């Protein structure tokens, strides 16, 4: 399990792997981890499948209620706040949840990081999972704000390839989503072995 | 002391075809180092296009089956139409999370047809996630069956092997071969096989024996 | 694992089932559980396999040594005394569930050994995990001084019931018959469970797998 | 874990937290803000279990703003400090306790400046200078060597400069950048961001 | 399990059930629970099995070697002292309910008892085993000082009968042993 | 109940041609002490179905009370409709499951035997809610001991007579008397047909001990 | 588990007149890999290899100890060693640590020194041998390789289909496995020659 | 501790020791272990003391109120059912060895037993208490069906004599109770 | 011994003018079952000193054996020299301390009474090695129960006669029979003087129960 | 806790440890040396329980020097690595185990450079680059991104510069100064001490 997100001049990049093991045994290879909340929100899956899926579905329900009551699209910080308040009411009972929230705002780009430990914080770069440190390393090599589009594509794709190359609990297809001002857009779904042939030399 | 769970075992298979969903399961129900019976089918026919399988702890399987049947009748008797497949999957996910903090110790596989009339296999976990995949093997003999389905259905890890769409009788010989080969090495598998096939014309069942040990 | 023993009108008929499980997965379909001790005394093991194996090979070595030093046929009670003294000397740490049977000058003598060191002389014993079904068949249909084929049918029936109960074996129940003069030993006795025939053909082709680095090394 | 100094002056209070939001291996965020402007002359800092810090900030910050809209005026720092202590003491003996470590910094028109000091066991204190974490230990000796009750603000900034220069010398954690506020007869003035290149 | 020894004027009379169980399953239905050591001295065992078997074999060794070296028939108190030493030395590891009885030429019939601890005492009658508490309930009611052989046989017969009837672990079949100056008399009863 | 005080022991039941025979013994052991050697462990429910159980006897008294009240209520409806044995089986399964979901289990092991409307029925209910149908049931240690005899003869002969079933039950109870430590030589046979429900008296066993004369 | 500390999977498969043994390449601590060139299949004489899986410490330690005893045996007697002799030797070496046990599951695959008869066997962590005719497996993943080899094995196999069968089995059972992966090494030996091939496995 | 109830043709006969102990010290030397509830129905207790006292008081409350509302003399099986309900509904915290006995006009003398679990059974004789196992050893030996009153008194006298003699916790003094159609006859013996 | 199997109970001893009286009962209870109701718990050492003990009876048999052999050895020296009771006290104290230093204690509670060379001696030895002299000793529950009667009369009268001591011992053993659960109505009185060592027979108590006629 | 890096080249090995000897709150020593010159072309590094490091240095260093004085020549890196692995594997299963995490850097006349890699469970490795710690995680992502088998030594120094500059960016610990060695056909040449002013 390794996800990342980083915002820059042209919006937000979100990428993830698709391997979801069970202990020492891999369940599937094509687990779509980036949960599509809205046509303007993207949630992820970071520790636990059921908790992330359920609570993001409940947050999507709540956001749709908010929009249908105010005729005005929700902000990003409000969604992260609602998620943190709903998650906090079962603290200590054994919820594992480390998801990320991405979207476009009235302010523009918005990037928050909500834990089951409740560490709701803003920021510019984040990475969750067991092999997240590998993504931090190669990303904070290649990070800037003034990057191009295909450069950011190459950064995220190389990052997830290096992460799945070193970590054992990560793998499968590399999804790649791109958040714009109007709405998010899926870029590509790339396999590991294709990246190994392409980037091995 | 009193332990609330026990491992009953079992093996449930599903294969999503172009226009068919085959669900098969052994009918051995055991406990520890004994045999309780040699007839207990994990499959259940909900609607004309939906078959659910439930393995793991048996009492939770019975309770969950009856609650799902009740809610099926609630949707039908409220809204003049049957549920879809994904609606039943979503509802089951809501149920499995609605007892999150006292979980069902149950693996679940729902096969069936969608509204386009195509096959769809919805897997599960004990806590309540799901996803639309092409093939799953649940229970104790999961690992004895997943790589062979990766070899045959997915045509994975092969070279110069083209992709043929999976026909019906080929899938039948696949299911028979994988249950014989898995019943050779497992201790929680055998004595019968109840194969359920969902087509655009109804539900078929089929009883194929196995080895008697 | 379901081993059994019995005493007919002359000697001893032993049986076994050869599914050597490792945890929850069948690891073996053919495991010789009937071990050698002497030309007249044999032994069966249950529970931890390597403990039974090493112990029975040590005791068979000691009895071969003693018999070649003496110059005549061994006695079963000496084997019993060595086994109970060894297993008490290990204080019940080693789990070795043994059935001891042989025919001396005095005749047939059957002993079962529990891994702490408790031994019993019995006309019929069952040991193992599924020993209860074979003990059911024994307690239903045993009578003293049976004949040969009668005793063989009884032990086969008992281990067959153990196979129709849980954790038996796929195997074709092993038997061994010891008399005053004639020793017999029969591995493929009766096969109830034939493997299902393949329905197709999951045969690979010459090149369906990508190869990165080859090597050839000739020999003599 | 980390650190916040709380230097009281004759007519000012010098608070300075860090900007670190690490989680157990990596430093996830290096521009974090733990500063919660309650009113025009009352500050608050917070360190503890980091899911409880924000919820405390919600409760206290918004209830003080509620008090301000209710009556017509700002609380004293003392009553606000006691209200926080009261809410800790009520929230402790329950099924849902809070494990946070506070200190309060205010300024009255009549009482002038005031410094308080909480704990995870709801203890009030009227302190000349407080701290929290492990840098607390090293830094209060350094501050207590060179302390004067009638000390000027540039001496306090220089003293804090010295205190940080001895914080980057024998401490195990990183702590690269510290943000610094000040309170005066006017209000909350943010001073410049205080970092050091170490070597 | 339930073992019993009663002396009388001429000699002693022993008795035991068999039914060696492990947990709730009977491993063995009939057992020689009482053990010859010398030709005139018995011991009957309870508790764990391997402990008492190994102790009885080593006591048989030491007592046979000692009584051959004396070139005289052994004493009963001698065997009781040997069991006392071996029980007491490994009380940390053994579980012996050894009861010694046997006729002697110098001292007649004697009964010694060694419980799980390792003490040694002379008694006129003894109980032993987990299902012995009940006939220990009425052995001070029905017993009469100065019985004959047949009164001891009928007494222990009723005793071991009720012990086998009441306790779940006890049961099986009744074994008796009669030791006197004349001979050793073993028999298998049911009733 | 977390710790069962007074347990029963194994219960045997098997169908035959137009009937189900069930026999269990009459012992109320506490620990190892056979404290209550005259108790009844089979309830003859109204006219079709019939119950036998294991585990804690007090819980069986409780379910006897509750089931008796329910049967009395339906018989006082006067509609001519009764409980099928499978309905009783379903209610009992739901009852045990709702007990154990609240972490307060009923320590039992129950067998429901019934013959109604041409078809026999033999149902099982565990403490954990595991419940199924079977042509021959065996509880406690009976599933280890007398189960392979049942499964041997039913494989050897798929149909039965009433006499063969009763004789096989007699032999299995003799075997359970041979090597169960928690067993007793007094049992009662209960039988259902279309002619009603019949409870036989406290029968006993005929034993053999001729292996004891060997060394 | 302790067996799942460094991962590992060793497969040996008996063919018609030849025998094929294969293993994985990955070495690493519980979730962090280090290298892809860790050796687990060692030469013990001619036309006979051994495979070791489990804790890598016991792998190299038992391999050097066995090489010690093996060279002492082959120098005390000029002939080369029979495989049953080696099996008994490994059993004695493992059973000497009855209560101090190594954490390894050795797999022996070799030919006959006189004839071309193949041989496979496997042992347990205390020295329990097991001779079969089709295949033996060891390591963390078991049920995967059992399902694959019970799906794909044939009795009479030319060495090419043997190579492809063990290739497909190892690739699919390793790709489903988590802690053991990162390449496969394959030794396919016979009377005439010795072939060692490495496969293009998924590096994920 | 050791409590006992025996019926005969006309009525029933009860009996108990006293010796309420705590650990190894006797807190109280003489105790009414059997308790009147109604004028014709007794109960004798074991296990913990306060539990049985509170249960017996609440049963006395409910049974007295119900039997006054019936305007008929109460049954004994009713009181047995009341003890069954209060023990079984709230087991888990209680340790009750309640034994119910008493004469009835419709059904004569009856004896019911409620052990630590909460089951209910009718018996012709009963034991109870931790030091009751021994006389439970021979209560199936000395008993004869169809005794008189004096035979039951002598019977229970020998019973409680051996129980007080053997068990360490039992002892104290002998209390008896004779219940028939005529009256309730209690007595205290010593030595 | 980690777990004492067969324990005794309280031992009473008190000096008087030219002698020491010791009395203990004759019960061998195991748990609560009074399994050995006729045993001897006082050893009469050679001519001056005398031993009585509590705790594990087997360990008392062991120390009986060892002390008997040592006294036999010194008497076979033929030098005219014996063990003083204080020497026996010292040896036993060192034995228990070196026993418990190896973390394998002897579960006992021993009383040594002796009269040699005009002066009486009454020593105490605990399992832990705690050892002292006293004009009156009381072990087990006797230190809780019969100790204040001893300390009352020794405060009320510092010297004693043999008759007063014997009567007081009888009263204390009566009290111990009244309210010790591990007690028994059979005891033996042992007495040392200059005339030798004397063990009296199995005496009994005279009890009262006139409070039972109250409610 | 910390990490000492070991980058292998075509004909050189680039090792670099730290100089930190902290104890659980404070950084006691900022010029510590973990570098143990075995021979003229063989280095040794050590990280673990810091009482075991020095005794390993005594045992391994002095026994290799004893071998050197005995026969006539310098050890191979391979035999030295196996000798260290053997002494770990022997000392492990006792009442006195050792808990250290090593890696070895040597240079042969015939084999050229060689890098090995231990663990506290006595596992050999022949690595292009290996690691330990938390710096394991961070330094191995950057290094496995930017590796070339035919890489020049100044590129390796620049790569190490970049990797350290990303070590001082998201780490919780301090790590102020790193010392750097190199091994060539000549021997051990010490490069300059590598520290950074951060901000």
């Amino acid at each position: 399990t390794t996800t990342l997100a980083f915002k820059f001049r042209h919006g937000v990049i979100v990428a993830a792997d698709s391997r979801a093991t069970a202990g020492a045994y891999i369940a599937s290879q094509t687990v779509k981890k980036v949960i599509e909340i809205n046509p303007y929100l993207l949630g992820t899956m970071a520790g636990g499948a059921a908790d992330c899926s359920f609570w993001e579905r409940l947050l999507a329900r709540q956001c749709r209620i908010y929009e249908l009551r105010n005729k005005e699209r929700i902000s990003v910080a409000a969604a992260s706040k609602l998620l943190a308040n709903m998650v906090y009411q079962y603290k200590g009972m054994g919820l594992s949840m480390g998801t990320m929230i991405c979207g476009w705002d009235k302010r523009g780009p918005g990037l928050y990081y909500v834990d089951s430990e409740g560490n709701r914080i803003s920021g510019a770069t984040f990475s969750v999972g067991s092999g997240s440190v590998y993504a931090y390393g190669v990303m904070d090599r290649g990070y800037s704000y003034d990057l191009e589009v295909e450069q950011a594509y190459d950064l995220a794709r190389r990052a997830i390839y290096q992460a799945t190359y070193r970590d054992a609990y990560s793998g499968g297809a590399v999804n790649l989503y791109h958040v714009r001002e109007d709405g998010w857009i899926r870029v590509s779904s790339d396999n590991v072995a294709d990246l190994h042939e392409k980037y091995s030399g | 002391r009193f332990s609330p769970y026990v491992f009953n075992g079992g093996t449930i298979l599903a294969i999503a075809g172009e226009d068919f969903a085959i669900v098969a399961s052994d009918t051995r129900l055991s406990e520890g180092f004994s045999i309780h019976t040699r007839d207990s089918p994990k499959c259940y026919k909900l609607t004309d296009k939906t078959v659910i399988g439930c393995s793991g702890f048996h009492g939770d399987c019975l309770t969950l089956t009856k609650i799902i049947e009740a809610r099926l009748k609630m949707y039908k008797h409220s809204n003049n139409k049957a549920m879809t497949t994904g609606a039943i999957a979503a509802m089951l996910s809501t149920i499995l999370y609605s007892r999150r903090f006292f979980p069902y110790y149950v693996y679940n596989i729902i096969g069936g047809l969608d509204e386009e009339g195509k096959g769809a296999v919805y897997s599960f976990d004990p806590v309540g996630s799901y996803q639309r995949d092409s093939f799953k093997a649940g229970g104790s003999a999961s690992a004895m069956l997943q790589p062979l389905l990766d070899n045959q259905v997915g045509f994975k890890n092969m070279q110069n092997v083209e992709h043929v769409p999976l026909s019906l009788d080929r899938a039948m010989r696949l299911v028979k071969d994988v249950f014989i080969s898995a019943a050779e090495r497992d201790v929680y598998t055998g004595d019968a096989l109840r194969i359920c096939i969902v087509t655009k014309e109804g539900i078929r069942e089929e009883t194929v024996s196995l080895r008697k040990d | 694992t379901t081993i059994a023993g019995v005493v007919y009108k002359d000697g001893i008929v032993l049986g076994a089932d050869t599914r050597a499980t490792e945890g929850m997965v069948v690891a073996d379909k053919n495991c010789s559980k009937i071990h050698f001790i002497s030309p007249n005394i044999y032994c069966c093991g249950a529970g931890t396999a390597a403990d039974t194996d090493m112990t029975t090979q040590l005791i068979s070595s000691n009895l071969e040594l003693h018999s070649l030093s003496t110059g005549r046929l061994p006695r079963v009670v000496t084997a019993n005394r060595m086994l109970k003294q060894m297993l008490f000397r290990y204080q019940g740490y080693i789990g070795a569930a043994l059935v001891l049977g042989g025919v001396d000058v005095t005749g047939p003598h059957l002993y079962s050994i529990y891994p702490h060191g408790s031994t019993d002389k019995l006309p019929y014993v069952t040991m193992g995990s599924g020993s209860l079904a074979a003990m059911a068949v024994f307690e239903d249909k045993f009578r003293p001084d049976m004949e040969e084929e009668e005793a063989k049918n009884l032990v086969s029936e008992a281990i067959a019931a153990g196979i129709f109960n849980d954790l038996g074996s796929g195997s074709n129940i092993d038997l061994c018959v010891i008399s005053k003069n004639k020793l017999d030993f029969l591995r493929p006795y009766t096969v109830p469970n034939k493997k299902g025939t393949r329905l197709g053909r999951y045969r690979c082709e010459k090149g369906t797998t990508a190869v990165l680095t080859e090597k050839i090394t000739p020999l003599e | 874990m980390e650190y916040l100094i709380g230097i009281q002056g004759p007519d000012y209070v010098l608070v300075a937290s860090d900007r670190v939001a690490a989680s157990n291996i990596v430093q996830m965020k290096d521009d974090h803000d733990k500063m919660f402007k309650m009113s025009e002359k009352i500050l608050l800092l917070c360190v503890g279990e980091a899911g409880d810090t924000v919820q405390f900030a919600e409760y206290i910050q918004k209830n003080v703003q509620l008090y301000k809209m209710r009556n017509g005026y700002e609380l004293s720092p003392t009553a606000a400090a006691n209200f926080t202590r009261r809410n800790l003491a009520d929230c402790l003996r329950s099924r849902t306790p809070y494990h946070v470590n506070l200190l309060l910094a205010g300024y009255d028109e009549h009482e002038g400046p005031a410094l308080y000091y909480m704990d995870y066991l709801a203890a009030l204190a009227k302190a000349p200078f407080a701290a929290h974490g492990y840098g607390a230990f090293l830094t209060l000796s350094i501050l207590d060597r060179y302390y004067t009750p009638t000390i000027s603000r540039e001496r306090a900034v220089e003293l804090l400069r010295k205190c940080l220069e001895e914080l980057q010398k024998r401490f195990i954690l990183n702590l690269p950048t510290f943000s610094v506020r000040i309170i005066d007869k006017n209000g909350i003035h943010d001073l410049d961001n205080i970092s050091f290149p170490k070597q | 399990t339930t073992i019993m020894a009663v002396q009388f004027d001429g000699g002693v009379v022993l008795g035991a059930d068999s039914r060696t169980t492990t947990g709730s399953y009977i491993a063995n239905r009939v057992t020689d629970k009482l053990t010859p050591i010398h030709d005139r001295i018995f011991c009957c065992r309870s508790g764990s099995a391997a402990d008492t078997q190994a102790v009885a074999d080593a006591v048989t060794y030491q007592l046979g070697f000692h009584s051959i070296e004396l070139n005289e028939p052994p004493l009963v108190h001698t065997a009781a002292s040997l069991f006392k030493e071996m029980c007491y030395r490994y009380r940390e590891d053994l579980m012996a309910g050894i009861i010694i009885a046997g006729w002697d030429p110098q001292e007649g019939g004697q009964v010694y008892s060694v419980p799980m601890g390792g003490m040694m005492v002379r008694q006129s009658f003894a109980i032993g085993g987990s299902g012995s508490s009940y006939i220990y309930g009425y052995v001070d009611a029905t017993y009469r000082e100065g019985m004959t052989k047949e009164e001891c046989l009928q007494f222990t017969a009723n005793a071991l009968a009720l012990a086998m009837e009441r306790d779940g672990s006890s049961g099986g079949v009744i074994r008796l042993a009669a030791i006197a100056e004349s001979g050793v008399e073993r028999q298998v009863l049911l009733g | 109940t977390q710790n069962p005080m007074v347990t029963g022991t194994s219960v045997l039941g098997v169908k035959f041609e137009g009937g189900v025979v069930i026999a269990a013994d009459m012992l109320g052991s506490y620990g190892s002490l056979a404290r209550f050697r005259n108790i009844s462990r089979i309830m003859r429910v109204n006219n079709s179905t019939m119950l036998g159980a294991s585990g804690d006897y007090a819980d069986f008294q409780y379910l006897k009370q509750v089931l008796g009240q329910m049967v009395i209520d339906e018989e006082l409806l006067g509609d001519g409709h009764s409980y099928s044995p499978r309905a009783i089986h379903s209610w009992l399964t739901r009852a045990m499951y709702s007990r154990r979901s609240k972490m307060n289990p009923l320590w039992n092991t129950m067998v429901i035997g019934g013959y109604a409307d041409g078809e026999s029925f033999l149902g099982y209910v565990d403490m954990l809610g595991v419940a199924y149908e079977a042509p021959s049931l065996a509880t406690g240690y009976g599933a280890y001991l007398a189960q392979p005899l049942l499964r041997e003869v039913l494989e050897k002969q798929p149909v039965l007579s009433q006499t063969e079933a009763r004789d096989l039950v007699e032999r299995c109870m003799r075997v359970l008397y041979y090597r169960d430590a928690r067993s007793y030589n007094r049992f009662q046979i209960a039988t259902v047909t279309e002619k009603g429900v019949e409870i036989e008296g406290p029968l006993s066993t005929e034993t053999n001990w001729d292996i004891a004369h060997m060394i | 588990s302790i067996m799942s500390y460094n991962g590992g999977a060793v497969m040996a498969m008996k063919g018609k007149n030849c025998v094929a043994i294969a293993a994985d390449r990955r070495f690493g601590i519980q979730a962090q890999m280090v290298t892809t060139d860790f050796q687990k299949i060692f030469p013990m004489g001619d036309r006979l290899y051994i495979g070791l899986a489990g804790l890598a410490t016991d792998v190299q330690t038992v391999a050097q100890r066995l090489k010690f005893r093996l060279n002492l045996y082959e120098l005390k007697e000029g002939r080369q060693i029979k495989p049953y002799t080696l099996m008994s030797m490994v059993a004695n070496l493992l059973y000497e640590k009855r209560f101090g046990p190594y954490y390894t599951e050795p797999v022996i695959a070799g030919l006959d020194p006189k004839t071309f008869k193949p041989f496979i066997c496997s042992l347990d962590l205390i020295g329990c041998p097991m001779v079969t005719d089709d295949f033996v497996v060891s390591g963390t993943c078991a049920e995967q390789m059992y399902g694959m080899c019970e799906s794909l094995w044939e009795p009479n196999m030319d060495p090419d289909h043997l190579f492809e069968t063990i290739s497909q089995a190892m690739l699919n059972a390793v790709d489903r496995d988590a802690v053991s992966g990162m390449g496969v090494i394959v030794h396919i030996i016979e009377k005439d020659k010795i072939t060692t091939r490495t496969l293009k496995a998924r590096m994920d």
